[PDB]
């Protein structure tokens, strides 16, 4: 029932496409439909210098 | 290839890199003979005056 976030808003109906930096992973492509990724990355670890 | 078939998600990365072999052995720079501070160089330099 609670899809928070832009991903809810899509969901629901307000926006048709959820053009942003969205990571592609198992929950959200069981409910919504992602297209080829446009960039590759993965996460890191930023600490200060 | 994915206009005649149909793809599936890359679980690979590729792509058109470079690979270039790594530099054996960094020289130290020519300024590398001051380990002192430009201060301690001209703090040293009055003392001896």
């Amino acid at each position: 029932k609670e899809w928070n976030g832009m991903m809810g808003e899509l969901l629901s109906g307000q926006a048709d496409m959820i053009v942003a930096p969205l990571t592609i992973n198992n929950e959200r492509a069981q409910y919504i439909e992602f297209s080829k990724p446009f960039k590759y990355q993965g996460l890191t670890i930023l600490v200060k210098k | 290839r994915s206009e005649i078939v149909d793809f599936s998600v890359p679980f690979v990365e590729t792509g058109i890199s470079v690979m270039v072999a790594r530099s054996n052995g960094t020289v130290s720079p020519s300024a590398f003979l001051e380990p002192y501070s430009p201060a301690v160089w001209v703090m040293m330099f009055v003392m001896c005056l």
